[PDB]
């Protein structure tokens, strides 16, 4: 291959950084730890995949290159590219099988494996389409990306529901022992579709959100979802199955209203989790007249206690939960108060923002 | 530990 | 234990930090995951071991307490101080067999295991003594820790020397392949006498240094205090090797160059080296010195650095994460290398302070 | 690697 440029060494980092995004430790394949290069009518691509998703990013040629496409490890490319100072120029081209890097007097000859070996995406149509701030989304992710099962049998757990109704784009995730939900207007009427974005693949959107002008363009297909910012295009192929339904996994009557400070409820949690059960973190909240009591108790039979002024009236009741589900939610909440609706010792708890309806928070209890 | 669903 | 204090939150807290440093997380006797507690005349005590050191702390006592001794889980009796608000009075009592820790609302009850139970490293005698700056003792172990073995099977190379010659103090620390020397002038004249501080031990002292420091140095222990705490550790029996055996005899090759030109030209070279054995190729001559690297991946680097070199053209190979360690560790301007053959040791050090020294043997390539 | 002593 001809492939030759020129780039200062400020213009190929965070390109480098994102594009690496997909990569696990130890690929099963080689050329997936390989990054794609291709200098075509005065851009570079750097492109990165895992199989179930990819990371593109677009660099503009300034400087005299020539086309061609070729892959060399992420990670030495980007070890090399990253130890350079300040300012480097980075002068890159073919050498028969191998990519040669130079500035100032550090060269480097990298072994490469050939650009037409390098896996894509199947081609898609886009059927839904719409732009939204980043920040929209990275609020939309950060309120519920804790709640997503890890590795769940139940594969389509393990990922992010992504709906859009009205005007809104929702977010919804579960492990089945708690449910995160968060609606953001987005300023656009769309159509009504709902699509799972697997776990790895949330997290990669995530982060390519930063502080940015840009906004996010969403395409939704039937089998993926790409999400374009700036110079940079993310795909992923989405997860199948039925989601749960949010909507019937709501309190549906909720007769006990608690509320309390955010940040006093939160500290009273991570106390009482200290001496809780290493394995089972449960902690029991006993509710009565403007009074919330947290006792925690563990195998070494030690105990821990907190006792907290709230707003309750209503039937005394206790009621027990994993601590490490409710911190989440205190700290995915990030408000002054919190609202907690509750019916009885054996059902669901709905937890929210004393002062926006936009997020609700909904874990099962223990038994007591 | 109950299950939502 | 009719044991009782009341403490500010922020004065536990340092104390409780230093103290839990001897526990490792997996203890084979329960007592070892606890502190022991002492109020004796005004003064809380704080103890916490692994048998091989101890940590002691003392904190003054200017509320109402009572005489007494217990002893509590460490991580959870540190956890439940750090947890609460920022200026928080802790009160603390026995309850029979429970330790009971009360503020604002928060009350936790710990369990306990008798005082009476609780480990003491045996008596033992100080047959040297000597004072000097913390900062100084920080220093010293600092500038040759990296190069301590881990876990040798030659036990008395996983630590460091100590040793006393005239009015200096010194530390050795080497693994066998690579080894750092630093002296350090402390105003007085010292017997000449030299032992070996276990690498734990060793950490746990630079953790300690932020007052001047008392050494008491015993035939089997070691012993610091600075300030409201006291270090003791176990020293390690075996004969530590004599660095002015390794240190290059007649070297006729001199080069110096920049520290930082060099590290990052060593640093962006070794990510083309062997993942395993992480040679590195110098070839030194007029004035040049070219950095070579090469991987089982048949994938090359090459740095080519001006330098000051006096001496034969020559090619020597090296470990790069070793000369890294060392330029790393001198966080200088120039640095000054001293050179034989490609089978000799190297002496590395800043090309203008002889207070440290660091001696590297190559590799073959 | 070659051994110092």
């Amino acid at each position: 291959s001809h492939m030759k440029f020129t780039v200062e060494r400020e213009h190929l980092l965070k390109p480098l950084q994102q594009v690496s995004g997909p990569l696990g430790g130890r690929p099963t394949l080689p050329i997936l730890g390989n990054l794609l290069l291709q200098v075509a009518d005065g851009t570079l691509s750097l492109t990165g995949t895992d199989l179930e998703m990819e990371m593109v990013a677009r660099v503009a040629l300034v400087q005299p290159h020539e086309p061609g496409a070729t892959t060399v490890p992420a990670r030495k490319f980007f070890d090399i590219c990253r130890g350079l100072p300040e300012g480097a120029e980075i002068a890159v081209q073919l050498e028969g099988e191998r990519m040669l890097v130079r500035s100032g007097r550090s060269r480097f000859s990298l072994s490469t494996l050939p650009a037409a070996d390098f896996p894509n995406l199947d081609d898609w149509q886009s059927e839904v389409e719409f732009t939204l701030p980043q920040a929209t989304m990275k609020r939309l992710i950060e309120a519920t990306q804790f709640s997503m099962a890890h590795q769940d049998v139940r594969y389509y757990l393990n990922g992010m529901l992504f709906e859009t109704e009205g005007e809104e784009l929702r977010t919804v995730a579960t492990d089945g022992h708690r449910l995160a939900v968060c609606s953001m207007p987005i300023g656009q009427s769309l159509p009504s579709h709902s699509v799972i974005v697997p776990r790895k693949g949330v997290i990669e959107l995530m982060r390519m959100l930063d502080g940015g002008d840009n906004p996010l363009r969403v395409q939704i297909g039937s089998n993926n979802i790409r999400a374009h910012v700036g110079d940079f295009i993310f795909t992923s192929k989405l997860v199948d199955g039925r989601f749960p339904d949010y909507r019937r996994v709501l309190p549906k009557n909720p007769d006990k209203h608690l509320e309390a400070g955010c940040d006093l409820l939160k500290q009273a949690f991570a106390r009482a989790a200290i001496l809780s059960n290493e394995k089972f973190r449960g902690v029991r909240l006993y509710v009565s007249e403007n009074q919330l009591k947290i006792t925690a108790n563990n195998p070494e039979q030690e105990e821990a206690e907190e006792i907290l002024d709230v707003t309750y009236s209503g039937a005394e009741m206790e009621i027990g939960f994993n601590v490490s589900y409710v911190l989440d939610v205190l700290n995915a909440l990030k408000c002054e108060n919190v609202r907690m609706m509750l019916t009885d010792s054996v059902s669901s708890v709905q937890i929210e923002d004393a002062a926006s309806q936009s997020a609700a928070y909904v874990v099962m209890p223990m038994r007591l | 530990q109950a299950d939502l669903f």
